């Protein structure tokens, strides 16, 4: 009927972006992860006075 | 909208017992701790009494104990206190507060009309210097206080509240816990200071903020009010 | 008097206490931390295994120390057994409210301890008062390892038959109990299953077999020293307390096998334990 | 070691915590049916039956019981993800329709449902209701057609009670968890002012199983 | 027709596309990075209180306050440090399975099986916490809902359909069509221009709030999608769903970029949250307990267990202090 056209306008909506390099994203994981461990509570455990808990 | 109207007092021979009653019409009236503040004809603020919600808590002033008895009716929205053989330093007036106590409240937000009482002739010390300033409209001020305790509890807060009165007005509740603005206020008016050393700011001094300034502790009972200061012009 | 050792059987009721220590020290375990008292049948069996281990330790006390103790160990023998007689009522009571029930009453452990509470401190008392009356100063061994319940012979008499009184008042009342559960539990329709009728009837019979097995000191009331004084030991008397205790576990164990969110934290823990250990 | 007004925030917990327990001990004395059935059954029906968009909650009182049902027709998603949510009702009232052994067949729709809901992972102990409705059509309709066009397995006669009492046990077989729950079947119609009688001595059954379940002896 | 062949030619060519893109993988990269180890935290607080099980929860920007909403009836907003039960909300439907807390701190939300949002004023005159606003448009249960201001709030439902509403005038500015299975789940964005749905179809749409329209979507799981989480860097995020399996997807990359599963795991995942820095997935199972992966290197880097039933809500803090684990045996615990 209709719905046909309206998903394989949606398909042509999404096929043309950018996609970047799954190398460039990887490494984009691993500097926010990286860059902010200092500021992580529960990956480094803090002392217990720095602790509310 | 919120009302808390007294009723009672008026002329009465010493010795003899009274009654006051405070109606409570629109607010969740069981919800709120509520508060007796008595007010002498020409010095500042004294705590009387405090109910709790749900009437389990009840403490009163160590020197007014034992003769008054505050007491609620909940389906009623009603705030009784009962006076016993009155002497010659009740003459006064008693003003209704409400306080709801959470995280994150604001206690003494609201405060009743207060009713006149006519007789027939190891607590926390709150400094304010009585510093009766004349300011002119447009300029800054600073109030300062002063305690004898530290008010900085361990859990962070700083249990400090700053009260203004208007002539001829019931007080209002500015500044609750040092630092947090109450709603309703402008927000020229600022609270700061660290332990026993405390200070309210205004900037912007404008219309209706000539009046008296009270700090008032809830560090722990009783609670004592500063002797206040009066701006005016 | 003359009394006789039998190795043998104290071997055996040596054993059997040891057993009946570790396998009463794993059930209260098991129910504090593995079951963490959720349901109410985990307050009624720690109460049963509790009270259970309060006489087993008791009898070894009494056992083991040459000297007798026992003060000490009659009085706490017989809080064990009277709280456990009293525990079994006030299950097969609950029971019984139960289904004469009409509104859902989805209520947790609060009114459990107001009935056990009840059940230790009033038995606190009436050993209390006991030892008011016959005074904390009797020595009333009778043998070594044999306590009799008091050293006047018409004191031990009027005791006995006070004990025994309470446990046949008891078993009468497990008796009507589970009777009234049996023909109310065949006038419904979740009822007719042959299995809540044998849980039932042999938590009952056992009861009323234990107690009226514990209640025929009020048939020698001819003031005679028949149990108390006469010392013996030629008998195997001397050494039933053991099998006793043992059907006071078949018991607690016949309580728990009807309820199956204990079955299977025992099945699922037998299959997780037996893995790694 | 609390301040002056951390004992009144510890306090004001304390009276909600005792307005909490108080109103879930008062909203566990509800009797929670959960109403289940095919499309033109006889839910609509037995709801008018009984003196009476998501959940369509309905309370009800019958000699000192409050009854709630919640009709679940109106919820067209998929019903593996709400249907936990009903994990713990009394009972389940399902309908059927006797006069659907030829409509277009629809019985088999009806004892798929019932076989759905009856051996589901969050129904292993909830006891089903089964309503069978109009039977004073089915028995109109059967003088006609056999029983046999929707049972070929049917060795028997075509007298309504023959069929009726069939069809009621080829329904009660289909729970493979014969001793944990149970099945109440009654035969219903519009003519009656009895059905909710049979509901009231049908979940006075499950609440004494429920209490009975609370003291240990399952 | 022969439209469904242009279809299958484009899903081909976005296939090829989001394949010619895929450099490298995940964990080749972060072979180079130390595991966190055997992650141990220790149950701090136990909020006790409801009745029924849980089934929502949300944590408060001051990381102090957190809401949780259960099927007695019931909203509960405890303060976390002292375990104090600040306020609790009566429902007029007890069939809720979302609930959210406003980012000012002034509103919270419920919803569930009666299709029906409603928002509730905490920080009010007059004493107790009332209904503001009841938001009724979708034809099926509520499973997410979001605040984006006080007056902005995205909710999800189960006819497949997402919605941005205004909650002044009280009707949807947007309508987030696309979806071919019930919407499960959605987390906004941190700057909260995007947000992610995942619905029963498999598939997760990123959807944009300016513009109603889906930016992107994902496929990767056999199952429906019961949970998704963003990234903290707001360009990734990671889904659960009935098939044992978590996993991290990408936005700029618009593929999947690594597996959370384990063959000792059978049951779906019901809740999923990151740690502050996105070091840690926390993802809430059916079997009773709750995960902690490391999200670079995907491994069981410690098992938070502690839960008596279904651990259906999850949240961590906004300060990364602590995480709330809300169960199906109605306890809540603040692991840390
Ligand atoms: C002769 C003696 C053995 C009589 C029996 C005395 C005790 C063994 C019983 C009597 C009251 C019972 C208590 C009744 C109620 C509870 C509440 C219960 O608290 C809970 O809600 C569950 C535990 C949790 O979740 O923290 C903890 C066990 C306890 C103290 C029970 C433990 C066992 C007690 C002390």
């Amino acid at each position: 009927i209709a719905q046909a056209r309206k998903l394989v306008e949606q398909l042509k909506m999404e096929a043309n972006i950018d996609r970047i390099k799954v190398s460039k994203a990887a490494a984009d994981l691993m500097a926010y992860c990286e860059a902010h461990a200092k500021e992580d509570p529960l990956l480094t455990p803090v002392p217990a006075s720095e602790n509310p808990f | 909208d919120v009302q808390l109207v007294e009723s009672g007092g008026g002329l009465v021979q010493p010795g003899g017992s009274r009654k006051l009653s405070c109606s409570a019409s629109g607010f969740a009236f069981s919800s709120f701790g509520m508060h007796w503040v008595r007010q002498a004809p020409e010095k500042g603020l004294e705590w009387v009494a405090y109910i709790s919600s749900g009437s389990g808590t009840i403490y009163y002033a160590d020197t007014v104990k034992g003769r008054f008895t505050i007491s609620r009716d909940d389906p009623k929205n009603t705030l009784f206190l009962q006076m016993t053989s009155l002497r010659s330093e009740d003459t006064a007036m008693y003003y209704c507060v409400r306080s709801i106590y959470y995280y994150g409240s604001s206690p003494f937000d609201f405060w009743g009309q207060g009713t006149t009482l006519t007789v027939s002739s190891s607590d926390i010390v709150m400094t304010q210097a009585t510093s009766s300033v004349p300011v002119t409209p447009g300029e800054s001020v600073s109030i300062s206080c002063r305690s004898s305790k530290s008010l900085l509890h361990s859990n962070g807060n700083t249990y400090l509240y700053w009260f203004l009165q208007r002539p001829g007005q019931s007080p209002q509740l500015l500044i609750y816990r040092m630092s947090n603005l109450a709603s309703g206020v402008p927000d020229r008016f600022s609270g700061s200071g660290s332990g026993t050393a405390f200070t309210l700011t205004i900037s912007r001094l404008e219309a209706e903020d000539v009046g008296v300034y009270y700090c008032m502790q809830h560090l722990e009972y009783p609670l004592t009010f500063g002797a206040g200061t009066k701006l005016e012009l | 008097c003359t009394k006789s050792y039998s190795a043998f059987l104290s071997g055996m009721t040596s054993l059997l206490l040891v057993l009946l220590i570790l396998l009463t020290l794993a059930g209260i375990l098991f129910i504090i931390f593995v079951r963490k008292l959720v349901h109410r049948m985990d307050v009624w069996l720690i109460a049963l295994l509790i009270e259970l281990l309060l006489w087993v330790l008791g009898k070894m006390i009494q056992e083991f120390s040459s000297t007798g103790l026992c003060l000490l160990t009659q009085n706490m023998m017989f809080l064990g057994l009277m709280c456990s007689v009293w525990t079994h009522l006030g299950m097969a009571l609950e029971k019984t409210l139960a289904l004469f029930s009409r509104t859902p009453k989805r209520t947790s452990h609060r009114n459990v301890c107001l009935y056990l509470m009840g059940v230790f401190c009033l038995v606190l008392l009436l050993i209390i008062i006991l030892l008011i009356t016959m005074g904390p100063d009797a020595n009333l061994n009778r043998g070594p390892n044999m306590c009799r319940e008091g050293p006047t012979k018409g004191m031990h008499t009027a005791v006995q038959g006070l004990k025994a009184g309470c446990y046949l008042l008891a078993a009468v009342l497990i008796v009507l109990l589970t009777v009234i559960i049996i023909w109310k539990l065949l006038r419904t329709k979740f009822g007719r299953k042959p299995r809540l009728i044998c849980n039932v009837t042999f938590t009952g019979l056992i009861c009323a077999f234990s107690w009226f097995m514990l209640s025929l000191p009020l048939l020698f009331l001819g003031e005679a020293g028949s149990l108390g004084f006469d010392c013996t030991e030629s008998l195997v008397a001397r050494y039933y307390p053991g099998p006793a205790a043992c059907l006071a576990l078949l018991l607690i164990i016949l309580y728990a096998w009807s309820f199956s969110h204990f079955m299977d934290s025992l099945k699922n823990q037998v299959t997780v334990t037996a893995r790694y250990f | 070691t609390l301040s002056a007004e951390d004992k009144a925030a510890v306090e004001r917990s304390k009276m909600i915590d005792r307005n909490l327990r108080e109103d879930g001990e008062k909203a566990a004395r509800e009797v929670k049916l959960l109403l289940l059935g095919a499309g033109e059954s006889g839910k609509s029906t037995i709801v008018k039956q009984m003196k009476i968009t998501g959940i369509v909650e309905t309370h009800f009182t019958f000699k000192d019981l409050h009854f709630k049902m919640f009709d679940v027709g109106g919820q067209r998603s998929e019903r593996k993800k709400w249907i936990h949510c009903f994990e713990g009702v009394t009972a389940i009232i399902f309908c059927v329709a006797l006069s659907d052994y030829d409509l277009v067949n629809r019985m088999h729709e009806s004892m798929k449902l019932f076989d759905s809901i009856c051996n589901n992972k969050w129904f292993t102990d909830t006891s089903i209701i089964l309503f069978l409705n109009k039977k004073d059509l089915f028995e109109e309709k059967i003088k006609k057609s056999p029983l046999t066009i929707c049972y070929p397995e049917y060795a028997g006669s075509n007298t309504y009670e023959e069929a009726a009492a069939y069809i009621q046990c080829q329904f009660e077989d289909l729970n493979k968890r014969k001793d944990t729950k149970e099945i109440y079947t009654h035969f219903t119609c519009a003519t009656d002012t009895k059905n909710v009688q049979f509901v009231f001595d049908a979940v006075t059954d499950v609440i004494i199983k429920n209490n009975l379940k609370d003291c240990g002896l399952f | 027709d022969q439209l469904r062949q242009e279809a299958e030619q484009l899903k081909n060519q976005i296939r090829d596309a989001r394949k010619a893109c895929a450099d490298a993988t995940l964990s080749q990269i972060t072979n180079n990075i130390d595991p966190v180890g055997r992650i141990q935290m220790r149950t701090r607080r136990t909020l006790r209180g409801h009745l029924a099980k849980i089934y929502a929860m949300h944590w408060g920007t001051d990381s102090r306050l957190l809401v949780s909403a259960s099927q007695d009836g019931k909203l509960i907003i405890w303060d976390s440090y002292t375990t104090n039960k600040v306020h609790a909300i009566p429902l007029r439907s007890s069939w809720v399975m979302t609930c959210a807390y406003a980012p000012s701190g002034n509103y919270v939300a419920c919803g569930g099986l009666d299709n029906i949002c409603s928002i509730y004023n905490l920080k009010t005159r007059e004493g107790n916490v009332r209904v503001s606003r009841e938001l009724a448009g979708h034809t099926g249960y509520l499973s997410c809902c979001r605040f984006l201001d006080d007056n902005q709030i995205v909710t999800s439902s189960g006819d497949t359909t997402c919605a941005l509403w205004d909650i002044e005038t009280g009707q949807q500015t947007t309508t987030f069509t696309g979806h071919t299975g019930d919407v499960m789940s959605l987390s906004l964005a941190p700057d909260t221009r995007l947000f992610v749905s995942g619905a029963c179809d498999a598939s997760a749409k990123l959807w944009d709030v300016r513009e109603g329209m889906c930016r992107q979507t994902f496929t990767g799981h056999e199952s429906d999608i019961n949970a998704i989480c963003f990234f903290p860097n707001g360009n990734a995020f990671a889904t659960g769903s009935d098939d044992a399996t978590c996993r991290l997807f990408d936005l700029r990359a618009d593929q999947e970029l690594m597996t959370y599963s384990h063959d000792n795991i059978i049951c779906g995942i019901t809740s999923v949250s990151f740690s502050k820095s996105g070091r840690l997935l926390l993802a809430g199972y059916d079997d009773f307990n709750c995960n902690v992966w490391d999200a670079l290197k995907a491994d069981r880097a410690g098992v938070l267990a502690g839960h008596d039933n279904r651990v259906s809500c999850l949240g961590v803090t906004d300060d990364g202090m602590a995480v709330a684990t809300g169960s199906w045996d109605s306890f809540l615990k603040i692991w840390n």
